[PDB]
């Protein structure tokens, strides 16, 4: 749902 | 506009978890029975507005500026093929360097890390919540129910979060009546006076991931004391049932502490009030 950096 | 304004949420135990996990993998099982002490919630999503004041208090430069980069969503213009790293975007420049936030001062604070998140909280004389009482919260006084008005997503068939509708991720009907985020006091309060703790932005907690929960009762627990992620919580405006099927209370996410997002944010809490 959201990528990590 | 009171945007920085709190709730007392009420002392109480609660189920947290599921022991129907709709998302194995996250661990969203067992069901346990965690008690919480009374404390105070922002009843917002922190609002761009809210948080200019911390940088024009501070100078605080977020890890986004820092870093060059941050994640933007393609349709709006990796993990995803949806997921770009953009030069540029940042929390003043949620799409990249010419966009905006002028015409969107009340809608939740974007491309913010949980150190960035941190520093905000506690220049507030407030904290992130943990995972425990950022779930009582969501569940707004209601036992074991998905969202936290209930189980239906439409009551009465009226929108009460702002998620996506269509078909993810080619086309975002808008039905809901915002294609990307919305002002942070859109949408109804939930039972303890909390607004967009479902869908909208995704919001920071201060524990650490693990997918492994006893079934012990626990009070005011803060998770486990190491990991590489922290957890997020409570799905975005991106979120669907077909793919990211997030916007349940008893969801739960994950990002290294200096990730950022285009729809990640979040809101503080507060043992008293500031
Ligand atoms: C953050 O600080 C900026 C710069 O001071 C504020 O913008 C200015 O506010 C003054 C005082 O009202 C206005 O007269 C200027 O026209 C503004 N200048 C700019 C660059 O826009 C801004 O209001 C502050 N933001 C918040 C949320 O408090
Ligand atoms: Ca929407
Ligand atoms: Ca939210
Ligand atoms: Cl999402």
């Amino acid at each position: 749902c959201t990528p990590s950096r | 506009l009171a945007h920085s304004k709190m709730v007392p949420i009420p002392a109480g135990v609660f189920t947290m978890g599921t022991d129907d996990p709709q998302i194995k993998q996250d661990g969203e099982a067992p069901a346990r029975r965690v008690t919480i002490d009374a404390f105070y919630m922002d009843a917002y999503e922190v609002s761009n507005t809210e948080f200019e004041k911390f940088v024009n208090s501070t100078g605080y430069l977020t890890e986004a500026e820092k870093f060059g980069d941050s994640f933007v969503f393609e349709g709006m213009l990796a993990a995803a093929p949806w997921w770009l790293p953009v030069k540029g975007a940042n929390w003043r420049h949620p799409e990249g360097p010419d966009s905006t936030i002028l015409h969107r001062p009340d809608h939740p604070v974007l491309h913010v890390s949980w150190n960035d998140a941190v520093a905000y909280c506690t220049w507030a004389g407030k904290r992130l919540p943990t995972e425990a009482e950022w779930e009582y919260s969501c569940r707004g006084g209601l036992h074991n129910r998905l969202f936290p008005w209930g189980n239906k997503l439409q009551p009465k068939g009226q929108h009460y979060a702002n998620i996506w509708q269509g078909e993810f991720p080619v086309t975002n009907t808008g039905e809901d009546g915002f294609q990307g985020t919305a002002p942070v006091d859109a949408f109804p309060p939930n039972g303890y006076g909390l607004y967009n703790i479902v869908g909208n932005a995704w919001e920071w907690t201060s524990d650490w991931w693990t997918v492994h929960h006893s079934v012990e009762e626990t009070l005011n627990p803060k998770g486990p004391p190491s990991g590489k992620d922290r957890v997020k919580k409570g799905g975005s405006y991106m979120s669907h049932r077909s793919y990211c099927y997030r916007y349940r209370c008893a969801a739960r996410s994950q990002n290294t502490p200096d990730s950022s997002a285009s729809n990640l944010g979040f809101r503080c809490a507060a043992d008293r009030l500031p």
